[PDB]
């Protein structure tokens, strides 16, 4: 009863299993979907991959096309390509995400952010995000990774730039306030007369 | 036989994980149902309009800081519950919404200035709803309500607005 | 005679009861008015809904038509539609008020307030 339990494993929902076989190491054409499945107790070892969409947030300061400092946080939903799991284990192991994303995500995000200024970054956030997703998809395809979503969750600027923008809008409100000074000036004219 | 019976509460659904057929493409409704005691297990998903609160500080089209809170009512699509369970997980909400809701809200808010944001709140909400519904449909989620519950601006801008209205009152006092 | 005591429930004072049945869950066309009612001890579970007018106060600062800060507190008397209680339980549960009003009331109130000056 112990041996049989040693020969059966379970792969849960959203997970897959590949086999490291002592005869030829990783089995190149064996990806096990949900179920029970059976393994030879000593020859075959199961490696379990979570193939569900996984969130990762990369937050970094980069430069806009004017070298302006942009604090950008990008959230990506990435998953391992289930049809290429064996090779992935041979090439990236179980830390594929930590091996790949901290480089491709950073480089793609910053290179794309460098194509726009602050105003374009804020007012075209969706288009910037889609460009980042396209480039990230092309780059992560080489590592048998799949991008489900790319979201620019944070996009802020330096203290000085924020203060200048607020000052500009304060000036707009002051221009609107100046209209009531004309109404007051009419009464002041009457008072003078 | 209690181990062979499982209860799907009201407003809930269950995806059946079978040890010899995987997750079943069909979803069982509410009530008490029979399953094979050990070969099958249920994963229970809330098929109710759940509320999510999203307070953000973003930029308008003029880039000025806007403190805007979006409250949404979301629910998984029952027919897509199996796929979701095998694609995103049981915590799909905390995996999906934190990205799509935030990005859609900020991208839409960047289309309007403060005046439009406040005086056209319904249009802003409608556009946020359109974008969020489109994006969430790809994750098997449905939106029951999209609401812009809070919307304020920076300290200096609010001071300037109050000064403008004070100027109007002073014109009246003249 | 504890079983008979367990098979009877009272719905009182402007309340209603719906049935969660183990043979299909919520029963779509069973809303029980005031009185004493009988439930099958295991199959049927009663869910009691207070269908009386209920006060809720939403107090918030919003912006007027000129973006002026307005501290507005709105009191609403809301109740669940008694003719649609089953569906509600399937869709909102017993915390329908906290699920719905904190969003629709806020948005409607502030959008309308933005149509007027002080």
């Amino acid at each position: 009863a112990y041996g049989v339990r040693e020969s059966v494993f379970t792969v849960e929902g959203g997970h897959r299993a590949i086999f490291f076989n002592r005869i030829g190491g990783v089995q190149q054409d064996t990806i096990l979907a949900e179920g029970l499945h059976f393994r030879i107790p000593w020859f075959q070892y199961p490696i379990i991959y979570d193939i569900r969409a996984r969130p990762r947030k990369i937050s970094s300061p980069t430069g806009s096309k004017d070298l302006q400092m942009v604090n950008i946080s990008l959230r990506v939903l990435s998953r391992p390509n289930a049809q290429e799991l064996p090779s992935m284990y041979q090439r990236l192991g179980l830390d594929y995400e930590e091996r790949v994303l901290p480089s491709i995500v950073n480089e793609v995000l910053k290179s794309v952010v460098a194509k726009f200024n602050a105003s374009q970054l804020i007012t075209q956030r969706a288009q910037v995000s889609l460009l980042i997703r396209r480039e990230l998809t092309e780059r992560a395809k080489d590592f048998s990774l799949i991008l489900d979503d790319v979201a620019i969750t944070e996009l802020s600027f330096s203290r000085e730039y924020t203060a200048a923008v607020e000052a500009k809008q304060v000036a707009q409100q002051e221009a609107q306030r100046a209209q009531f000074l004309v109404e007051k000036a009419k009464q002041e004219q009457r008072q003078k007369i | 036989v209690n181990s062979a019976l499982y209860n799907v509460d009201a407003g809930h659904r269950a995806v059946i994980f079978d040890r010899f057929r995987g997750v079943q493409d069909i979803v069982v409704g509410e009530g008490t149902h029979f399953l094979i005691p050990w070969v099958q297990k249920p994963i229970i998903f809330d098929c109710r309009s759940r509320p999510r609160n999203v307070p953000v500080i973003t930029g308008s089209k003029d880039l000025q800081n806007v403190n805007i809170t979006l409250r949404i009512l979301f629910r998984p699509v029952a027919s897509q519950l199996p796929r979701i369970f095998t694609s995103i997980g049981e915590d799909y909400d905390e995996r999906v919404l934190p990205s799509i809701t935030t990005e859609i809200l900020k991208s839409v808010v960047a289309r309007f200035d403060a005046g439009e944001l406040i005086t056209q709140r319904e249009l802003v909400s409608r556009q946020v709803s359109d974008d969020l519904t489109e994006r969430a449909a790809t994750f098997g989620l449905i939106l029951d309500d999209v609401s812009l519950t809070h919307l304020t601006f920076g300290k200096e801008f609010t001071e300037a607005v109050e000064a403008k209205q004070v100027a109007q009152q002073e014109a009246e006092r003249a």
